[PDB]
């Protein structure tokens, strides 16, 4: 279901990205960032634009924001376009 | 509620609501008169449902209240009953919403992280909700006790 | 048997009180409803044969064990007595709708009807299914225009649903 | 005969008292509704032959075996056809009598008392006379409360036949 | 079969979301899980995920157990989000290349 | 994404109090109209293509956005319209059932007027299409149900403006 | 429910009976 | 907007008085009469495209000469404008039932109409053939209620009395 | 059915069924007596529902039966009514399953590919199902006609 | 239950007296007739499916509209053709019950009492059952006093429907 | 993935005939037990962890698969068991509601015995765990409900054998 079942350290599925997203979450951000690949010079793949602006969901913004810095990216701006704040029920 | 997730179900599928979805929103709102009566019973029985709820909880789990238990002393025992007042409140929300969606994103999502991080035995708080369930279903008829008890055991399932 | 107007007077006389001005205006708006109440009673008696014979036909389709040999509604006389009880209950519910009070319905239709069906062995839970099938067959026939002017009859149809529910819990 | 006038007299004469305002209002309501009922009866009378020829043909269209089968009960011959347009005119005339009187009285005394005994004996089907009455309910051309009074006595005869 | 994701072709043709967003939403769709999730086992679902959201087969045994336990605990919506949010997706495809 | 019950529970929860008489008073008001909304959402699902065909033919069918140079000329551009109008008639149906317009701005309104300006889509003709679509929707579901479904159409038109 | 057996509903005689002279209905 | 409010707050404002009991009583009539006149505002709105279609061709069935060249309804565009104008007069009658008086007719349709129909050479008798056909197509307990047919017709032949 | 996709919904989410899902499986099976009566009405009315269904279809679309139409002659007109007997049958399945899941994977998925590949006007067959809907809802009460008609218009929606 | 045995008991019990020879002679006549009655009950039972399936076909050949008209009252679908042959087997089963008991007692309570309320409500025509009972009379294939005992209870059913 | 209603509709559809009296006869039989299955699936959802804790302690807790060298020694291997037993108690709950074991072989049984042989998981101890898990499940849901839930456990045990 959601990503906070009871998993933490020392648990059977591997220790990973745990987001505070509810059941079928409907909140999503509008993020903007550059993310240079830092791996094209030994792989020699084709080049793709690294400056992107896209709507990521609340269910997986934290994983994406945690990963964009993994590969040296810089986050220029993020906002919560869709969803409420301090909302107990209704994020579903 | 059943209205909001029957929508977001058909929302994701790029379609409207089927008869299977619209004959149940219909069936739920005619059920709404009976739901408020059930939640009205638990609303002003929280004095007995909570206090007798913590009654059986300490008789079944004296460790948590004994010296060394998490709810030891005048202080923690008050908060020991405070959480039961919380979860008894969320069950009143689930009965009126016709689903554990209110109980889902309040008191259930990531609950093991909180209680593990508070040092509280999560199995102990599960025992507390079960003791409240026998008090709650003892206050209602058989047709209602299949509902009010029905939301407690979901909270029991997610709390372990 | 007393109607909705005499129910107010019967309560005031046991207090020794005149009717106050907020009680007369609650009775002057029952007169204002008026024609809308007689339109409901006209629509459930003009179709009174069709309400019973359709709800009966839809009751043995869902419960086919009633008309098997050994069922409670298998013979000619036991089938005709089944359609007879539904016409009696529908008759007294329309008496309580024109009165505005369920007094005539439980005075002389519902007193002892539960203990009658226990004596005969009639399944009283299946009799309640038949009252509810006559309920929505006449609720749906109350709020269709078909020769009536357009307006709000929502509180009177909710009142008519209450008499069908009272007859369906006083039978099992 | 059942009438709003005579049922007020009969409920006071049974109790043995004078006509109070319980009875003067039941005949006041007969006089308010009498204007709608008398326009509904003048229109059903003046278009009777159209409604009689049409309703009999509306039964021969739904049940075409009634113009086919031999025997005395069916409208096969010209004699059984003449005894059918006479039966429709009896059912229609009792409706205009009930509108004039103000209640379901003339069709009780003259038509529906003994009706299930003369149908079963002479082997007539009540479904023939229902379809003849659903035609008149759909073809009288009345409107509003004039049609509410006419369709109330048409719907009364359909309940006894069914 | 005349299928249609008009909302997703909307939000990708305008550039409101990436191809990676359009691919992830396709994975959590119900026309997908009726196709490649319901008729199969969680074991077989993991390998069929790699052919679709990564363009390659599983590599090792530990790469199975990491991604089986995720699907074991979060189902299709937890598995496809754990592939689309990996680094190996981003190195080959970030936001624009199918 | 909150319905009338979710919004009532949120406001009653956000103060930490139980559902008092005022909170349940609105909830009873929503359950009374629960029968009306389903039948309203019933017929709208049936006549979805017919309603959109009626709105475009009544508002912007023959105007010069339809002709060459207008904003709706090419078949891809015309086909995007009825695809686009389908969401307004669909999401408005969701707001009519949920009894709360939170789903509209959550999933429709945000980034919408900022998107049409990017594409160069005329907001003026868009609102009149929705207004005409609101006019036909009152035909099907009736007066009060049209008042309910119509209450979310102009919510889209207001924010999209 | 209803009235008790025989009691015409609405014509009860114990409506506004005093408590000091009230007699319990058998 | 000549209405029941804007006569009791236009005469009180010219007098310089507060709304007294003579003017609160006039809007009590705006609660009893408006139960019927909004029903004729609702049936006319839900069936407007079939009323003008049944009414606008009676302009051309009675006067068939309009499709002659040189006359008013001579081509395709001028016929569509002739059906447009009867939709306008059926829209202001829907606006006048929901206002309460003849406000949207005396300001928006009637005032200046005798100066445009003479300048553009439109026959104003052709307009009242379409409106008086709509008054006689009105079945009183079938179209609407008995009282709502009074309110809908009394704005219709007021519009006939304006054009003639 | 409502039972199978309420399961596969909660199946994918790694969870059991909520009260919102189990109070509707419960609510559906008590509805099952009334569903079989409704499907029983359409079962032995296919002679009139189909034949009168193709009645209005040809009066509204004489092109499809005229010379050059797809259903021209004694042959195609028989198959012209055969498809209506199919779709009338699937509506009886959807009424008993409480969902268009039987109608979904039979007669709806990829239906435009078939009829486009057969030369049949898909809009014409949509007109046929609408004509059957008025005949079907004319055979039932108002409470039932909101269901039997409810499944036809879904088939109308997916068929264009 | 009109049996010759129970009509004797009810005759003696109306006046509070023992069974005299007025009553023992009445139940003697049951036993002399019971030989011919019990052989007809075996012959109608052993050829029941031949008679039920033959008489259901006899109604469709005389009334072909019952297999063509749409409605729940007619045998146009397979549901209505199964409820038709159920009724013919109800009429044949009552006749063998009367031959076993001796009098017209089983079909009075189980078949005749309440029947015309059913045919009026469910729009069933009693001429269909007369035609089906006319087939069983002409085709049970019996002779003598075995046939006279069987034809009497068939003709008793025809007079109740007419 | 078919329930009892889906299987009844399929067999009645696969011959192209309507739902006759025999097809609806089984459907009525399924609707009669609809009330029993939900309450059976209700309590099983509540006592999911308790049932699995009871089965392993009653069948294979102290056997030498639990000790070193046994098939369940390491904590990863022990934790895989209760994860693995959770599916059997969960999917059996789905079969109990759907009234048809098609979901089991569709999503559990296929490639299962062929997978345990690859890992070297003892099929003998696995079935006895499910048998013990079937024994405790009859404790909670009652006798007949245990007969229903038990009818799908041995279906897993049969095919897994
Ligand atoms: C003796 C025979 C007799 C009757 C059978 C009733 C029927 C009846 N009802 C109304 C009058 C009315 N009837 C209704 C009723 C309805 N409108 C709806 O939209 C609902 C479908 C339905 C509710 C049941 C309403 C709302 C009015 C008010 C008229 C209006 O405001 O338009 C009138 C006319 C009153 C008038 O306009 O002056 C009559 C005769 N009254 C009688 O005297
Ligand atoms: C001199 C002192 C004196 C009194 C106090 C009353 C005491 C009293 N109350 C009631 C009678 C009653 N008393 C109540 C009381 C209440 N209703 C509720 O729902 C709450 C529990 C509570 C309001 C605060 C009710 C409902 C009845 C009616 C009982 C019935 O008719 O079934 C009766 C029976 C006779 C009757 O019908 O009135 C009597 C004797 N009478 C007296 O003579
Ligand atoms: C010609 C002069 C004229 C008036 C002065 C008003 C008079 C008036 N007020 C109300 C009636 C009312 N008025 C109020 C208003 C209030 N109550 C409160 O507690 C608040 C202090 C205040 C709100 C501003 C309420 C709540 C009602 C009853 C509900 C209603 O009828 O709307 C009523 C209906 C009930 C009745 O019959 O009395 C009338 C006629 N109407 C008129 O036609
Ligand atoms: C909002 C205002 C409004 C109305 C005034 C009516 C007006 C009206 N009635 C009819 C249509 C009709 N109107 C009638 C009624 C009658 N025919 C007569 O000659 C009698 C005078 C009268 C009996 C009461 C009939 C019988 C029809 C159908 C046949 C016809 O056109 O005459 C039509 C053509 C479209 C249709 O078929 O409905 C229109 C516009 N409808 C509306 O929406
Ligand atoms: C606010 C309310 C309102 C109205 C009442 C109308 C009134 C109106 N009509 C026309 C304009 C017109 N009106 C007609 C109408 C008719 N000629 C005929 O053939 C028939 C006799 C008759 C219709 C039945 C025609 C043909 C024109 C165009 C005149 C022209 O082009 O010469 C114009 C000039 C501008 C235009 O529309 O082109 C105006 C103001 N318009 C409004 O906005
Ligand atoms: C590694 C660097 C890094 C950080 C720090 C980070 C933070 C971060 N904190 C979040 C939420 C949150 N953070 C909090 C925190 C708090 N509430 C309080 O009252 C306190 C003041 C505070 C705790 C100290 C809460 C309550 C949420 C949930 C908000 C919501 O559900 O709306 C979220 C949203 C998604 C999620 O949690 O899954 C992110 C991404 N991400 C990163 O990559
Ligand atoms: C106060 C007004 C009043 C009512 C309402 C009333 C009912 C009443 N219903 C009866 C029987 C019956 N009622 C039913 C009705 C049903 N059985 C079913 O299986 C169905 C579910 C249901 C209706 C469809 C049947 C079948 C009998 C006959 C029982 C028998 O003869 O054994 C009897 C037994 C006498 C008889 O055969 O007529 C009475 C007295 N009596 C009254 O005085
Ligand atoms: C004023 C109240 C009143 C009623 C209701 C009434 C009915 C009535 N209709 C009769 C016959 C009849 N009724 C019909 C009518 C029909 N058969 C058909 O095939 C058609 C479908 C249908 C007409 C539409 C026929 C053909 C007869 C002659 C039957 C016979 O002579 O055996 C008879 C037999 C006596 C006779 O021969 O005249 C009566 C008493 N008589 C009355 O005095
Ligand atoms: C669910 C909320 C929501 C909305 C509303 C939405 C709109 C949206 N409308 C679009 C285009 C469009 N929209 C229109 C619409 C119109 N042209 C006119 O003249 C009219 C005024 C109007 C019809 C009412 C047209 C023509 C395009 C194509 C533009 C182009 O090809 O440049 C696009 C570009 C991509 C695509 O259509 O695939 C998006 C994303 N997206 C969303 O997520
Ligand atoms: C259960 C879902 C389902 C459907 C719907 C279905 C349709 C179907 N329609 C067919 C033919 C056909 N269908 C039509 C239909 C029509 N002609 C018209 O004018 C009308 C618009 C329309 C009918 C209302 C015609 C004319 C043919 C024969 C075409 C030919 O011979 O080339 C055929 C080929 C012959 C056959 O095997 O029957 C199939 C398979 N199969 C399915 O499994
Ligand atoms: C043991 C004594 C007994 C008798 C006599 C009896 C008759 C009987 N036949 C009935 C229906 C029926 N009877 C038929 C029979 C026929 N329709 C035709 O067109 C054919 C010509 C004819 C066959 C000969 C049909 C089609 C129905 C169904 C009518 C309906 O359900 O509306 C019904 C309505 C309730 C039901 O469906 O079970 C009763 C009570 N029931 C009994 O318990
Ligand atoms: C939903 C249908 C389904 C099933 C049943 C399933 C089973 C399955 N069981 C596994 C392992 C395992 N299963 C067990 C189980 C046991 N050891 C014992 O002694 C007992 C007899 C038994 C417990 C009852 C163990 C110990 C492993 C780990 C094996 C290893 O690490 O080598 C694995 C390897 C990957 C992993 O666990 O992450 C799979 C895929 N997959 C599925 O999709």
């Amino acid at each position: 279901a959601y990503d906070m079942d009871g998993t933490g350290a020392g648990s059977l599925e591997p220790r990973g990205i745990k987001s505070s997203a509810v059941e079928k979450d409907s909140r999503c951000f509008k993020v903007t960032f550059v993310l240079p690949s830092q791996s094209r010079l030994y792989t020699f793949r084709e080049l793709q634009n690294v400056y992107t602006t896209k709507m990521v969901p609340f269910s997986s913004w934290y994983a994406e924001q945690q990963r964009i810095q993994k590969m040296g990216g810089k986050i220029l701006k993020v906002e919560l376009v869709a969803g409420g704040q301090m909302r107990s029920v209704g994020n579903q | 509620s059943i209205v909001t997730k029957s929508i977001v179900n058909a929302d994701a599928e790029a379609r409207y609501l089927s008869p299977g979805e619209l004959d149940r929103i219909k069936s739920f709102v005619l059920s709404g008169q009976r739901r408020l009566r059930i939640a009205q019973t638990l609303t002003e029985n929280r004095e007995r449902i909570v206090k007798q709820g913590g009654q059986q909880l300490f008789q079944r789990r004296p460790d948590v209240v004994s010296p060394g238990g998490n709810a030891y002393g005048e202080e923690m025992t008050a908060t020991c009953l405070r959480d039961l007042d919380y979860y008894l409140r969320l069950v009143t929300y689930g009965i009126i919403a016709g689903d554990v969606t209110p109980i889902e994103e309040i008191g259930l999502v990531g609950v093991k992280e909180m209680y593990s991080a508070l040092g509280t035995p999560i199995s102990g708080v599960a025992e507390g909700i079960r003791c409240m369930k026998d008090v709650a279903c003892s206050l209602l008829s058989g047709e209602d006790a299949a509902e009010v008890g029905f939301y407690f055991d979901y909270t029991l399932a997610a709390m372990q | 048997m007393l109607d909705a107007f005499a129910k107010v007077v019967a309560q005031a006389d046991a207090r020794g009180e005149f009717l106050s001005n907020t009680q007369i205006d609650a009775l002057s708006k029952m007169v204002k409803e008026g024609n809308q109440r007689l339109d409901i009673v006209n629509k459930v008696t003009s179709n009174a044969s069709a309400i019973v014979t359709n709800s009966a036909r839809a009751l043995f389709a869902e419960q086919p064990q009633l008309i098997q040999p050994g069922g409670n509604a298998y013979t000619s006389r036991r089938m005709a007595a089944c359609l007879r009880d539904m016409e009696i209950v529908l008759r007294y519910v329309s008496y309580a709708m024109i009165a505005g009070d369920s007094s005539v319905l439980d005075d002389r239709c519902l007193n002892g009807l539960r203990e009658t069906y226990q004596a005969l062995g009639t399944p009283g839970s299946s009799v309640a299914v038949a009252i509810q099938k006559m309920k929505d067959a006449s609720v749906a026939l109350a709020n269709d225009t078909t020769g009536t002017p357009i307006g709000d009859c929502s509180s009177l149809v909710a009142e008519l649903a209450g008499y069908f529910d009272r007859a369906a819990v006083s039978v099992v | 005969m059942k009438t709003p006038i005579t049922e007020a007299i009969a409920t006071a004469d049974n109790q043995g008292r004078f006509l109070s305002n319980t009875e003067l209002q039941a005949v006041n309501g007969r006089y308010q509704r009498a204007t709608a009922s008398l326009t509904a009866a003048k229109a059903l009378t003046g278009s009777a032959q159209r409604l009689i020829t049409g309703a009999a043909q509306a039964v021969y269209n739904k049940f075409p075996y009634t113009t086919q089968m031999p025997g005395p009960a069916y409208a096969s011959s010209a004699i059984g056809k003449a005894k059918c347009a006479r039966d429709i005119g009896y059912y229609l005339r009792m409706v205009t009598y009930c509108l004039v009187v103000g209640g379901t009285g003339p069709m009780d005394e003259y038509l529906v008392a003994g009706l299930e005994e003369i149908n079963r004996s002479f082997d007539l089907s009540p479904s023939w006379y229902i379809e003849a009455l659903q035609y008149i309910k759909n073809s009288h051309g009345l409107s509003g409360q004039v049609a509410n009074e006419a369709n109330a006595y048409i719907d009364y005869a359909i309940n006894t036949l069914s | 079969y005349g299928f249609s994701f008009s909302v997703l072709e909307s939000q990708v043709k305008n550039g409101q979301i990436s191809i990676k967003e359009f691919v992830r939403s396709l994975g959590k769709s119900s026309v997908y899980q009726k196709q490649f999730y319901q008729p199969y086992v969680n074991s077989r679902v993991v390998e069929l995920a790699f052919r679709h959201f990564l363009g390659r087969n599983l590599s090792s045994l530990a790469e199975f157990q990491k991604f089986f336990a995720i699907l074991s605990k979060k189902g299709l919506t937890g598995l496809v989000d754990s592939l689309i949010n990996s680094r190996e997706y981003s190195d080959y495809f970030n936001e624009e290349t199918v | 994404m909150q319905d009338a019950i979710t919004s009532v529970i949120n406001a009653a929860d956000v103060q930490g109090k139980y559902l008092d008489a005022n909170s349940v008073e609105k909830l009873r008001g929503y359950f009374q109209t629960g029968e009306l909304r389903v039948r309203a959402a019933a017929t709208i699902a049936a006549n979805a293509a017919t309603i959109i065909k009626e709105a475009v033919a009544k508002s912007l069918l023959y105007s010069d956005i339809t002709r060459p140079g207008g904003n709706m000329y090419t078949t891809r551009r015309y086909a995007a319209c009825i695809r686009d109008l389908d969401y307004y008639l669909r999401y408005a149906t969701y707001g009519m059932l949920a009894g709360d317009p939170s789903i509209l701005d959550e999933r429709v309104l945000n980034g919408l007027k900022e998107t049409y300006n990017s594409l160069g889509v005329p907001i003026g003709a868009t609102i009149q299409a929705i207004q005409a679509m609101k006019e036909v929707t009152g035909s099907l579901v009736g007066s009060d149900a049209g008042k309910e479904m119509g209450l979310y159409f102009d919510y889209i038109c207001s924010g999209l403006s | 429910q209803l009235a008790p057996p025989g009691i015409p509903p609405g014509e009860d005689a114990r409506n506004n009976q005093s408590l000091r002279q009230y007699v319990a209905r058998p | 907007m000549k209405s029941v409010i804007t006569t009791v707050v236009s005469a009180a404002d010219a007098a310089g008085r507060f709304p007294s009991n003579s003017d609160l009583e006039s809007i009590q009539g705006n609660i009893q009469r408006s139960a019927a006149r909004l029903e004729a505002a609702e049936k006319l709105a839900g069936n407007h495209e079939a009323v003008v279609k049944e009414a606008g061709d009676a302009c051309f069935a009675k006067y068939a000469y309009l499709k002659n060249p040189g006359e008013a309804g001579e081509n395709q565009e001028k016929i569509n404008k002739c059906y447009r104008d009867v939709d306008h007069y059926m829209r202001l009658v829907n606006y006048c039932l929901v206002v309460g008086g003849t406000g949207p007719l005396d300001e928006w349709g009637i005032a200046g109409a005798r100066e445009v129909y003479r300048t553009l050479n439109l026959p104003t008798s052709a307009y009242v053939a379409s409106i008086a056909y709509t008054r006689d197509r009105l079945c009183v307990p079938r179209d609407m209620s008995a009282q709502a047919g009074v309110e809908f017709s009394a704005y219709l032949d007021y519009l006939i009395n304006a054009l003639s």
